[PDB]
RNA sequence: GGUUCGAAGACGAUCAGAUACCGUCGUAGUUCCGACCAUAAACGAUGCCGACCGGCGAUGCGGCGGCGUUAUUCCCAUGACCCGCCGGGCAGCUUCCGGGAAACCAAAGUCUUUGGGUUCCGGGGGGAGUAUGGUUGCAAAGCUGAAACUUAAAGGAAUUGA
């Protein structure tokens, strides 16, 4: 987003859905920001680090929230591939 | 969820499952259940798939951990069979409980008494608390449902493919969630069964109550 | 338009020709009618005799003789 | 009937990209929108498509990444001379840093930016942005 | 302004549909538009019924109903208080008035 | 004039915790305090009344006239905000019109007409707005060209910093309550369009509730 | 023609919602625990106040009264007919298990338990309700 | 050919008047056969062909798979129910698909991010579907169809009143 010289111009960078791959405006009020824990392999405790994942309003009230927050866990492996 | 054989579903937890009769959906399906339903019986009604119900509740158990203070997370149930199932939940975990009437323009109104803003909600039924994942459609707020086969997932984030409409379906639902965020925090050991007795959280109705009143007494 | 074909060229332009006609102020221009029923015969002024002088009522709320001038 | 193929897979992939589907099969494969897609990939819009064959007009599968605002076409195929692709380009894309006009040249199916390299006029096929 | 979707009428892939005597007027109505209801009533009303119960020659002879099925213009419907006018939200409700007791 | 924050992020401003309006639209944050906005952009946020419109009910006793004040406020720098509001007075019609104003203010993104050099003076591609019948186009024009538009959009686009914009509007504009509206809606839709730019995959941050959550737990109930 | 206002309920389930600690079953306590607790200017109104609280909480002990909910406490109260079970209502011996469900848990690896028993299906599939 | 009904008619009422509504009769007509007529709120007030874009439960015709009930007792095999699937068709309910001035609409969507093909047709309200010519018809009348002049509004959906 940079001019001629290579300074980076705009006030702001939003943030991109991870199911749709739109970016979330500034006031898209139904989109959200949603850390699903990341787990210690032996013993099965929480560890303090997070596989956190944005989403948009229009998916959200489509009702495709829940297959693609189930997919982005899936393919991060926090949810077994088997399922 | 998976990948670990910690984590893993334990035959204990299989036979709390169909005693409870969590397995047993309704009659109807919606189009976007199809994929934690195993099949249709004939009598017509759908059986839910365990593995698909344990790996969400996990994925549910996570996303409730990765939330830092324990107090913004609030919990909903509107009708009868959640009111003693969430209030459990709550002063076991630390979660704010709702029970009855969710009073419209609680995360809307700034003016209000009661005026919450929390960062996760937890719902016993979408059809009956409609109303907080509307008022979640305002603020910046994911949303957990204990979703049945028969349930609209607009504005759901992780549904819980489960039985929400059995009064010991929800008692031990709630109770399951309430010990996995318990465990994964590491407050209890998953070398010892939980202290708890499931039926704390389940819904004595009143006639319950009378026939048990005279039957101690 | 409507029949984008890459040959209509004269259905598009004999179509717009037939519905220019149905455009008041084209018409007026294009038709004899109006330049044979205009006194001036499409001039900017026009010299006349005074025959008469006349008092015209005006319509309702404004109540007023308008003092005009047969030419 | 079905007069424009390439018009039928464009509005397919449009339609698909705005329901926010991740891929969408259109239906009559061709030259034409074979060699449209991959100037469209080239550029970054789709993703890899794969072409099934049926011993017919084939079957694509385009996986959808969504940065893709909206494919077009222009029926009918106007002969857009060199020195006019300025004012087609001017009128058809939101500005002149990003998307692009399509079009049929006698060296093949290539963007605005590279006919105008190769210093080749041709018949317009359509536009993406 | 449109005010039914249905144009007031059970008619929807016809075209043409023969038309009926009003039973109060004589007023042409099509089959589907009329207003139509079974009246199956006691040819004796309610007390008539106990003095032709013992002025009776035979044993428990259930004596005969009065069937006749009535269609209304819509004018003579709504005079004669068969229908009413109702809400914008309510006109869709379809499901015919309880008929407990 | 002590101002006690009601709202959580009301909180996390005051405390001086958050330090840009872009902490709050990043995580598209509903802003409910009329108090952050004059708190970070409370210099060169100016007021301009666009109309006064006196709408009446009909009662059995006389008509029970009510006025309604169009404001567009914004610092000439890139955020803009439209409020309206009706009252009995026209004094609390613009208060509240003003206060609404500051409330609902976006960010607005600006590039260049084709050659890349200084600063972002014009809209950076075609964006349309619509409300009611009205729609106005926002097209990207050369430097130094100015507002080719009405004045309705062109102080609204004043004041949202584009100095280069050729537009174009359609539909009933003599209704400036849909006119400007219409222009908000594709002045706001600048930084909700994904041009070749904005490609770069997303690195998440941490939400100022999660930022700061364990300083709102000892701060207020 | 007994109807209590606003100011007689709102002030009085306030009361109730506060101070449960000390209010009874008695009317003459807790009328002088509400005169102590609360500025009423008149007595008529305070009479009036502290027969409601005197009528609620005749009934809280009951069941669900519905405009007020101290939930600890209530649900603490709800803990004074205590029924503990020993035996857990779910922890049971044999499980009538659908035929469908053998398959269902079998397709996980636990398709082999005791206390499973198969139920025969029920034949005739008329689980719908009659059109007419 | 003329049973019923019934424009014009004839009277009887009603009313200030009633050439009307109400009543009693009643001619052309209403019916059939053979020749004309070519218009209707002839309506979904919504051209036809093709593609894509949500959900749900019924319904009519055809096909396919499936526990079981029932009729042919002798049941193979046919019908009647029962539970799903596929293709066309008349519709229905639902929704922030999306559109629209709104009412409302899975099309009236896929439209300033504007182009799949093609026929007909509208350009403020009146004058006016009027005059005039031409054409079809036995006639009634159909199709084609202006101008001078006049006017700042007529109008569509929705809101609050009365
Ligand atoms: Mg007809
Ligand atoms: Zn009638």
């Amino acid at each position: 987003m940079q001019s001629d010289a290579g300074e980076f111009v705009d006030l702001y960078v939003p943030r991109k859905c991870s199911a749709s791959n739109r970016i979330i405006g500034a006031k898209d009020h139904a989109s959200i920001q949603m850390n699903v824990a990341e787990v210690d392999k032996v013993t099965g405790r929480f560890n303090g680090q997070f596989k956190t994942y944005a989403i948009c309003g229009a998916i959200r009230r489509m009702g495709e929230s829940d297959d693609s927050i189930l997919r982005l866990a899936k393919s991060d492996g926090i949810v077994s591939n088997n399922f | 969820s998976g990948a670990l054989d910690v984590l893993q579903m334990k035959e204990e937890d299989v036979l709390k499952f169909l005693a409870a009769g969590t397995h047993l959906g309704g009659t109807n399906l919606d189009f976007q259940m199809e994929q934690y339903i195993y099949k249709r019986k004939s009598d017509g009604i759908y059986i839910i798939n365990l593995k698909r119900t344990w790996e969400k509740l996990l994925l549910a158990a996570r996303a409730i951990v990765a939330i830092e203070n324990p107090a913004d997370v609030s919990v909903i149930s509107s009708r009868n069979t959640g009111q003693r199932a969430v209030l459990k939940f709550a002063a076991a975990t630390g979660a704010t409980p709702i029970a009855g009437r969710f009073t419209p323009g609680t995360f809307t109104n700034q003016i209000q008494t009661a005026f919450r803003e929390p960062r996760l909600l937890v719902v016993t039924d979408p059809q009956a608390d409609h109303q907080p994942l509307t008022e979640a459609s305002y603020v910046n707020l994911p949303t957990i449902a204990l979703c049945n086969t028969d349930s609209p997932l607009r504005y759901v984030d992780i549904a819980i493919p489960c039985n929400n409409k059995g009064a010991h379906s929800v008692g031990l639902m709630w109770w399951m969630l309430a010990q996995e965020v318990l465990r994964m925090r590491g407050t209890i050991s998953r070398e010892h069964p939980w202290e708890v007795m499931p039926d704390l959280y389940f819904y004595r109705d009143p006639e319950e109550i009378e026939k048990e009143e005279q039957a101690a007494a | 338009g409507k029949c984008r074909g890459l040959r209509t060229a004269r259905k598009l332009r004999s179509h717009r020709r037939d519905q220019k006609w149905h455009d008041k102020q084209y018409k007026k221009a294009h038709l004899g009618t109006a330049l044979k029923a205009n006194p001036f015969g499409g001039a900017s002024h026009a010299k006349g005799i005074v025959l008469e002088k006349v008092g015209v009522e005006a319509k309702q709320p404004n109540s007023a003789i308008r003092k005009c001038v047969r030419v | 009937v079905r007069m424009n193929v390439l018009a039928d897979a464009l509005k397919s992939i449009n339609n698909a990209e705005k329901r926010g589907k991740r891929q969408v099969l259109i239906r009559p494969c061709s030259k034409v929108i074979v060699r449209f897609l991959t100037v469209m990939m080239k550029h970054g819009y789709i993703g890899e498509f794969e072409i099934i064959d049926d011993h017919r007009a084939g079957k694509i599968v385009v996986n959808l990444t969504g940065r893709l605002n909206k494919c077009g076409v222009i029926s009918p195929r106007f002969d857009v001379q060199l020195k006019d692709l300025e004012k087609w380009q001017n009128n058809l894309l939101p500005s002149r840093q990003f998307g692009f006009i399509v079009l049929t040249t006698s060296a093949g199916i290539m963007d605005h930016e590279e006919a105008r390299r190769k210093h080749t006029g041709g018949k317009i096929l359509g536009f993406f942005f | 302004t449109k005010k039914r979707r249905n144009n007031g009428r059970a008619k929807k892939g016809r075209g043409h549909v023969q038309p009926i005597r009003c039973t109060n007027c004589a007023r042409c109505v099509p089959k589907d538009k009329a207003i139509k209801k079974f009246v199956i009533r006691n040819i004796v009303e309610a007390a008539a019924v106990r003095d032709i119960s013992e002025v009776s020659v035979f044993d428990a002879y259930v004596l005969p109903k009065l069937y006749v099925k009535l269609h209304y213009c819509v004018s003579c419907a709504i005079h004669s208080k068969v229908v009413r006018n109702r809400s914008r939200e309510a006109r869709k409700d379809r499901t015919p008035p309880p008929r407990f007791r | 004039k002590e101002w006690l924050p009601v709202t959580k992020l009301g909180r996390l401003v005051k405390d001086m915790k958050i330090k840009s309006l872009e902490e709050i639209y990043l995580f598209s944050l509903p802003i409910k305090e009329s108090e952050i906005i004059d708190f970070f952009l409370g210099a060169a946020l100016k007021d301009e009344v666009l109309k006064i419109m006196p709408v009446q009910k009909q009662t059995r006793a006389g008509q029970r006239t009510r006025f309604k004040a169009f404001v567009a406020i914004g610092d000439y720098n890139g955020h803009v905000g439209l409020g309206l509001k009706c009252s009995k007075e026209v004094a609390t019609a613009i208060r509240g019109a003003i206060i609404l104003a500051k409330l609902s203010i976006v960010p607005v993104r600006r590039g260049y007409w084709g050659n890349k050099i200084g600063k972002p003076h014009t809209v950076p591609c075609k964006v349309t707005g619509r409300c009611g019948s009205v729609l106005v186009r926002l097209i990207p024009a050369p430097r130094g060209t100015g507002i080719v538009s009405a004045p309705v959009p062109k102080k609204l686009l004043l004041m949202a910093g584009i100095d280069d914009c050729y537009t174009s509007a359609r539909g009933c504009t003599a209704t400036l309550g849909n006119f400007a509206k219409a222009t908000f809606d594709a002045i706001s839709k600048t930084y909700s369009y994904l041009t070749p730019d904005l490609w770069k995959e997303t690195v998440f941050t941490k939400s100022p509730y999660q930022e700061f959550t364990n300083h709102l737990m000892k701060t207020h109930t | 023609g007994r109807v209590r206002t606003k100011t007689v309920k709102k002030a009085a389930r306030v009361i109730i919602e506060k101070y449960y600690t000390r209010l009874g079953n008695d009317f003459h306590t807790n009328k002088r625990v509400c005169e102590e607790i609360a500025i009423i200017p008149s007595k008529k109104l305070r009479n009036k106040i502290a027969g409601y609280v005197t009528h609620l909480m005749k009934r809280i002990q009951r069941g669900p009264v519905r405009g007020i909910s101290i939930k600890l406490q209530e649900e603490e109260r709800e803990r004074r007919d205590n029924y503990v079970p020993e035996v857990s209502a779910l922890d049971q011996e044999i499980i009538e298990v659908d035929p469908d469900t053998k398959e269902m848990l079998k397709l996980l690896d636990f398709g082999s338990l005791s206390n499973l028993q198969v139920t025969q299906p029920t034949v005739g599939m008329n689980f719908k309700t009659p059109r007419g």
